[PDB]
């Protein structure tokens, strides 16, 4: 089916999720995505500096984002979504996307900022 | 939209040694990398192939891979290695000695980790990648075995780019080792799963082209590969140089591949003639398409009249009129529609480059897909069956730590592959 | 009083290389913008320089590289020179959905720039093909967005239909199934151009055995220049495009007109030539001069819109209309009694310096609706269903985000298209 | 705004022998002290380094410290000691013999009182001080031990100036004495409390830079230090020569030091290339910043990918555009932000000097702070643990009158130093 | 009828290298003081030589060494060449308290020299940054003292705000928290300049991929020259700075306006250019032309002050204001009904010999108040609180005599700053 499953897993091993530091953290993230029957995978960041906070999945029907691992909200609406990102395999980084609908090509995103627990 | 040509083995390093020899001569460039051509066509599309240094110096974006320096030494000690940087000069010691399990599994894996870093060195210098090119043989231990570990990791790295390798099918007349069909079987077992497309190259077929059609007396490896590199350069420069039918190779890979495992191509070159027939033959497009359809102009020893054409690519070079192009393309389709698959009305993709090559005013390049490629694969399979029984010199690979059911599964993939051509043959 | 031409894909920009060259031929326009006295296709600067109101779209730089390094680049601004960096790989799912979405936000913004510069926008015309990657997918992406923003504007397409015998790519029928229903959803008028019939015209009506894509669009764009710029130019009977759109399309979904033109005379043929108005309209009814590989004899004429240039006498046109009613093999419908709409330009047609048609005193463009067009669509449906039964090439759109049922649904949309002109053909 | 470079030991005198060798060559000055350059840049900022005498003679404001004349004799008998006045030639007899308690505690304290007077001789001649520079090794008896008494008294004198020393970290491969970890432990026990900042220098790492990256055959002491002195001159001349980002070293010390005890720096130099790649490589900022991030260009044997970057300084040389500077700086921060600390959004300080170095049009210099510097410190501690047990050759220092719990407290400071990195690593 | 420009720090003097260069461009002023016929920025000597009324302040002599050995030094007097000898070490406590106290008494006396030379002082403008050492701390020291002496004069700052993605020093958010509340305490008006948004303007509106701090301030100072010198220059609608100070500031604490300017046209772009009054103001509303990395769409417009040059027709401006009301996506507040103040200069704008903008017939500066500015302050606050949680870098100020509770209090002043534009955004 249509999934960015290998693309997020390729963005996993490069720069985003682990060097040697978060190597116990990534082994949970591999264990989450293999059991996940959801197709579209979404990466939540804190800022545009590519600081990982949560890994989400798109249902497609209700257009919400559910948490499998990480620190963040339980559900995320597209109103909560401020900006969306795209990972380039060749450039090995996340590139910003202009304003559009939530599509399968969206590999990563960010939120408004007020939604964090103060 | 740039290409990296990772060359491997004794063969594919020497094969690609003739290639960039053409490419620098294609664009009129000094052996040190200085441009001396007079065309903006030779000036604008340098980016796809070369990295410009300070003071008009062009770095060939191509990697020489071997576990022995000696092939790269002869490139370096010879001409046109002076354009190459020592970062392209990566080797270990010693060689695998044409051994797959030494190259792919034990010894070459350490050097590839240094090679793939240099790939990461070049790809970060690359602004926009289009795909990666490879060149080796099927019976090459350091050529294919290292390359099978290359493409498996590059596909893990870059699932999006054009993955093509240029592999040489082992000739029944040309043999140096007996475990050469072991290496070709273990290649295709991973090359199907890891590559997007490839070509089939038979030196025995290239022997006939030089001798029966070109009337050449002493074919050397470079003279054979000069025939190859002209067909190599005929494909991708059409993506680079302008044309009316600007056909991407990725456009080609959609149009040539109906099943994602059936991606094997039959190359051909249309303006093949001897030196005496230069005064005996005029240059027309129906002269070329006749020599496109010729079984004696195929670079792989397979019968195009026995099997049936899956897909056909018509790579064209020159200032041709489309009416001469389209009708003569249709005339071949009117002639040998029985040699086609039934369920496609146009089994021929036309690809016209307006920019002519040097010397000849017009040129063309045949790329075909047929079900008769399995004929060379049955040469591989049946020779594998006898050798799997007696297991002669298998202790070379057994001490490396390989399993026989892995080899049977590799045979099973070859058992799958021959059956898949019979699906679309009839 | 202005409109914008749109050139999407490798094909349409190469068409636009000829069209704006022909649009420089309209007034003797210099390559910087200098022309003595007209602002419909143009924006005029204070230094007396006129720039086109055009749209140049490609996902490949190379066609744009031919434009921005070729002639008339001092007419062209990089606001119009909109290029992509990654190819659509001849795909609908990349043109419409995957690759084309990264540029359309820049493109529609450039549209909102030029449309704000326009005063009294009449609409637009898109130049592309049916089976391409950029000119089919991204055009389906473009016409969807423009219909949202500008609903009450003219939505024209002058599109290239691939030959059933000549196709440069195999997925060209495989693309145009998904293209067509989305085109029918949004477009106000869509033409079909078959190069194969144009090949027959060049080898016979011009006797050219060596044509190129340059020389084909010389024939095509000369018609379109008489289609587009002439209807704003002053004549004896000044009708615009919008009065055709009600008159030529009496249907909710019927807007596939046949554009024909048959003064097509070689430079040597002009000496053995004396053609009246009626003699050209007889050549307009030739099956060899239809620009589409189709037979008008088996099709029922719904409409006949006549567009004229140069030496026109309307009383002789009234005899020529009676000549059409005299020579009847046309099978005209009973839904309209006698609707043969006339458009007349007093201004003479133009001749390319470097073209292959001689100087004529009159030029006749004929727009018609017939039911034999669906036979060319019947050529298309047989190509797709064999590929849909084998499921060949499906791993490039289920490689790029499409569904199997969407293909059959668009085939049923293609079937409903054949149901549309069936209801025209059956009922009278 | 002037600098005094007090050089100490067999090493740091010879290390600094290459330094002012660069500096006079940096400004085109005769070996006797006569100016022969043609730039006001080489003419205005003489004050920071040199003392102008009558008749165009420039006294190097630098002090040679040893308990043996022999190193300074070769400086004096060789070239470029002729610019040095004999007031800079201060020594005693005999040497400590690489002994800390002989150098720091008993023998060297008498000569330091003569040395600090010469400091008071020069500082009264100085109009405006900015900071005092030192250079030695960690395992140097006269180099470090005397210098630990120097900085302790200068901090008593001048608490306000920039107190930096350039100390050589002992290599696990390069050993001459066994009590070298005794010397480095007793150094950092006072170097933390007395200095403001320092660098970490490993000749074993400098072996690889000449060999793996520069392909040099025989790295001598001067050739290794010629690499060091270019990095030494790259730092402070940016304070001297004009630039867009005129960053003081005291501005640098504020930005690089979040915790006052954590002031250890990882130097790096970006334009490092062999002579063959001179014709093969273009000089760009993304070429340099790639070589800035390179672990193989680090002057200390530490893994920067293992630890996390505390603070990063980007010393730049040449006529660069800020958009090329700032975005490529951000691109590295976009690349390996996981290798940073979390609580700071910009862990990289940019420092651009507009004035280019000679020969090369652009240059760059990496100065980093990571948590993986403690890897060399665990080499110090664990070697100290075995030697504190068996107390081999400790009777040399015991007869000098030292206590073992003082060594344990010096170990405890090393126990603190590793733990303070681990508090801010994760 | 006079005022004095003030350049504090490494940045503002480098801006002043561009400013008084542009001020020589105002009348063709020679480097000695020779100009044919204006005394507002100048003091005229007996030999007909005009010297700037400028303030040059840096604790580092090197930038001053660039000035006094560079061009225009015969214009420059050592009275204005005020340098320090010891660096501020990029510090607030050294800028405001420690190092700055040794120089400020010499500085304020030079202020009392030049202000006594003035006849009809209007005020001053200070050029600096928010996160520097000299341009933040000593500016906080300077604006505190000038408010004591000259309370009823103009207290302007055109300040540089560091990018959230580009910062040359880590302590730049750590400095600007203490800078801002002291700036809010004293200043009459303060701008924010983000080099990051200027980088987008250079690469797109001028297509310059190699800009320098010189070339940035060429863009910045050309705006400020239209801001400052043009409002005293005679035009069709002569308004000074002080009438904006009442009109653009309806608040006790609201004086953070957005300065925008978008005729930004490269020399090659100008050949295909015809931009009216309305078409430039459309480009004034572009998010790519805001000079600050911010989104105007999420902010509520409080004010819109329009400053004009060159070819201006006020009846067409009246259409252009109606065009703004027509194109409304602006979310304008209900606290003012239609307050869109216009300033018109008849005089044409100036073009730098060596600059990268071509000769235009009109230039449009726009001053605006919006509520999305606090989002950039929200970018600043997250930087400081993480450093305040770790208590990093605090020893460089506690050793210089600062208090931790002062830091959170200025953060609460920064929090109350976000409360200020919240109360604008909430209530209507
Ligand atoms: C023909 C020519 O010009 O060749 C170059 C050269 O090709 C290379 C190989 C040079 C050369 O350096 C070395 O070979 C070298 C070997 C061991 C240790 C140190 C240096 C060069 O000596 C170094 C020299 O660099 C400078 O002059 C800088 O200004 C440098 N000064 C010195 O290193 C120096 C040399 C002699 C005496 C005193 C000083 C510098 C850099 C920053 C701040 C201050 C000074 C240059 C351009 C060259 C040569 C001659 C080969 C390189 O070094 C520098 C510092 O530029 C080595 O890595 C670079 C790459 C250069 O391409
Ligand atoms: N008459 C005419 N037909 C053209 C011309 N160029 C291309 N075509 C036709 O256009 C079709 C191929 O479409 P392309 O233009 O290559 O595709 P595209 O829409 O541009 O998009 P991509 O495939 O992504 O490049 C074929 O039917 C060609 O015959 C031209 O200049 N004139
Ligand atoms: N636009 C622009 N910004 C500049 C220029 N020079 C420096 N800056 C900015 O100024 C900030 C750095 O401030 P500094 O000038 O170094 O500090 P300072 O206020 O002069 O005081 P010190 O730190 O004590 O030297 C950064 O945001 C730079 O981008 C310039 O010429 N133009
Ligand atoms: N065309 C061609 N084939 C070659 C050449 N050298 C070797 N081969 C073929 O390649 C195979 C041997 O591969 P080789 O490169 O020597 O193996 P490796 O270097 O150990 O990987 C055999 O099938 C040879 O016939 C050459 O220069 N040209
Ligand atoms: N790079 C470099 N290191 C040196 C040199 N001479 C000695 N060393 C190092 O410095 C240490 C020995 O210090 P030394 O200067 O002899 O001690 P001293 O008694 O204080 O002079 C060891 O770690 C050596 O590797 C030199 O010329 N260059
Ligand atoms: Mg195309
Ligand atoms: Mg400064």
């Amino acid at each position: 089916a249509k999934s960015n499953k290998f693309i997020i897993h390729n963005a996993l091993s490069h720069c985003c999720l682990a060097g040697k530091v978060n190597e116990p953290q990534k082994n949970r993230i591999l264990e989450e995505i293999e059991k996940s029957k959801a197709n579209h995978f979404l990466i939540l960041f804190r800022d545009s500096s590519c600081q990982f906070r949560a890994l989400y999945t798109l249902s497609g029907e209700t257009e919400e984002l559910s948490r499998l691992a990480g620190y963040g909200p339980r559900t995320v609406t597209p109103a909560m979504v401020e900006g969306i990102y795209k990972y380039n395999s060749d450039r090995k980084r996340f590139t910003q996307i202009p304003a559009k609908t939530m599509s399968m090509s969206v590999d990563a995103f960010t939120i408004q900022g007020h939604l964090w627990q103060s | 939209r740039e290409i990296v040509h990772i060359q491997a083995g004794q063969c594919g390093n020497q094969i690609g040694a003739k290639f960039w020899e053409v490419i620098s001569d294609e664009h009129g460039i000094d052996p040190t990398g200085s441009y001396h051509g007079d065309s903006d066509l030779q000036l604008e599309r340098i980016n796809v192939y070369y990295n410009e240094a300070a003071g008009n110096k062009y770095v060939p974006r191509a990697i020489l891979v071997d576990l022995e320096p000696g092939t790269m030494d002869s490139v370096r000690s010879g001409p046109f290695g002076q354009i190459f940087r020592p970062d392209n000069f990566v080797f270990g010691q010693s060689g695998a000695g044409n051994n797959w399990a030494k190259g792919h599994y034990t010894e070459g894996a350490e050097l590839v980790d240094s090679v793939l870093d240099v790939v990461r060195k070049e790809s970060e210098s690359c602004d926009c990648l289009q795909g990666f090119q490879l060149t080796h043989s099927l019976g090459g231990g350091t050529g294919s075995g290292m390359g099978t570990l290359l493409i498996s990791k590059i596909r893990e790295e870059y699932p999006d780019r054009i993955m093509n390798t240029f592999s040489v099918v082992p000739s029944p007349k040309v043999s140096d080792t007996v475990v050469e069909p072991y290496n070709a079987t273990l290649s295709v077992h991973q090359l199907v799963e890891n590559t997007d497309e490839t070509y089939c190259i038979d030196n025995e077929a290239l022997y006939d082209i030089c001798f029966r059609t070109l009337k050449l007396t002493t074919p050397t490896y470079g003279d054979l590969n000069h025939l190859v590199s002209a067909t190599m350069s005929g494909v991708t420069t059409c993506l680079r140089f302008p044309g009316q039918l600007n056909a991407d190779l990725r456009k080609l890979a959609v149009n040539m591949v109906p099943f994602p495992r059936l991606h094997f191509f039959m190359p051909g070159f249309a303006p093949l003639t001897s030196r005496g027939s230069q005064q005996y033959r005029a240059l027309t497009v129906p002269e070329l398409t006749q020599q496109m359809f010729d079984a004696k102009n195929m670079m792989a020893a397979c019968d195009p009249r026995h099997g049936r054409y899956l897909t056909v690519a018509a790579v064209f070079r020159g200032r041709m009129s489309m009416k001469e192009v389209d009708e003569q393309m249709l005339n071949v389709q009117n002639k040998n529609s029985s040699y086609f698959v039934e369920w496609i009305p146009n089994n021929v993709k036309t690809a016209v480059c307006d920019i002519p090559p040097r010397g000849l005013k017009m040129s063309a390049t045949f790329i075909g897909n047929s079900t008769a490629i399995q004929e060379l694969f049955k040469r591989i399979s049946e020779q594998f069956t006898a050798m799997f029984r007696r297991k002669a010199f298998l202790h070379w690979y057994t001490g490396e730590g390989m399993d026989e059911m892995e080899f049977t599964e590799a045979e099973s993939n070859m058992n799958d592959l021959v059956s898949e051509y019979q699906q679309y043959q009839d | 009083r202005e409109c914008i031409s749109i050139h999407v894909g490798q094909a349409g920009v190469q068409i636009g290389n000829a069209c704006w060259e022909l649009y420089c031929l309209e007034h003797g326009i210099q390559p910087d913008g200098q022309m003595p006295s007209f602002n419909t296709f143009f924006s005029e600067t204070g230094a007396g320089k006129h720039v086109p109101r055009a749209v140049f779209v490609d996902l490949e730089p190379t066609v744009i590289d031919e434009v921005r390094t070729g002639t008339y680049r001092q007419l062209f601004h990089p606001e119009q020179l909109i290029t992509g960096k990654e190819d659509a790989a001849n795909n609908y799912a990349r043109g419409h959905y995957t690759i084309g979405k990264e540029i359309i936000d820049l493109v529609l913004d450039r549209i909102r720039k030029l449309a704000d510069q326009c005063t009294g926008l009449q609409g637009f015309s898109v130049f592309h093909s049916f089976g391409g990657g950029t000119g089919s997918g991204f055009t389906s992406l473009l016409m969807e967005r423009l219909s949202v923003d500008y609903g009450k504007k003219s939505k024209l397409e002058f599109s290239i239909y691939p030959a059933p015998q000549v196709s440069t790519a195999v997925v060209e029928p495989y693309n145009s199934i998904l293209t067509t229903h989305t085109t029918l959803e949004h477009s106000d008028c869509a033409f079909m151009v078959d190069n194969e019939a144009i090949y027959d015209i060049c080898r016979r009506n011009l006797d050219i055995e060596r044509p190129t894509y340059t020389n084909l669009n010389r024939l095509i764009g000369q018609i379109v220049s008489s289609i587009t710029a002439s209807l704003r130019f002053d004549g004896a009977l000044n009708v615009d495009l919008t009065e055709f759109q009600t008159n030529l399309v009496p249907y909710p979904r019927g807007h596939f007109p046949l554009a024909t033109y048959a003064p097509v005379i070689s430079a040597e043929k002009a000496y053995h030539e004396q053609l009246s108005v009626a003699e050209i309209t007889n050549a307009c009814f030739e099956p060899a001069n239809q620009m589409v590989k189709c037979d008008p004899r088996h099709g029922k004429y719904m409409a006949c819109c006549l567009l004229y240039r140069g030496d026109v006498v309307p009383k002789d046109v009234n005899a020529a209309i009676a000549t059409i009613k005299t020579k009847r093999t046309i099978q005209f419908v009973d839904w309209c009694p006698t609707g043969f709409k006339v458009g007349i330009n007093y201004e003479p047609p133009t001749v390319v310096p470097g073209g292959d048609l001689a100087k004529v005193q009159r030029a006749v463009c004929m727009l018609s609706n017939t039911t034999a067009i669906a036979e060319a669509w019947a050529r298309l449906d047989h190509k797709f269903d064999l590929m849909y039964a084998k499921r060949a090439f499906v791993h490039w759109y289920v490689g790029e985000g499409m569904e199997e049922g969407e293909f059959s649904e668009a085939r049923e949309d293609m079937a409903a298209l054949e149901k549309d002109y069936e209801e025209v053909g059956v009922d009278s």
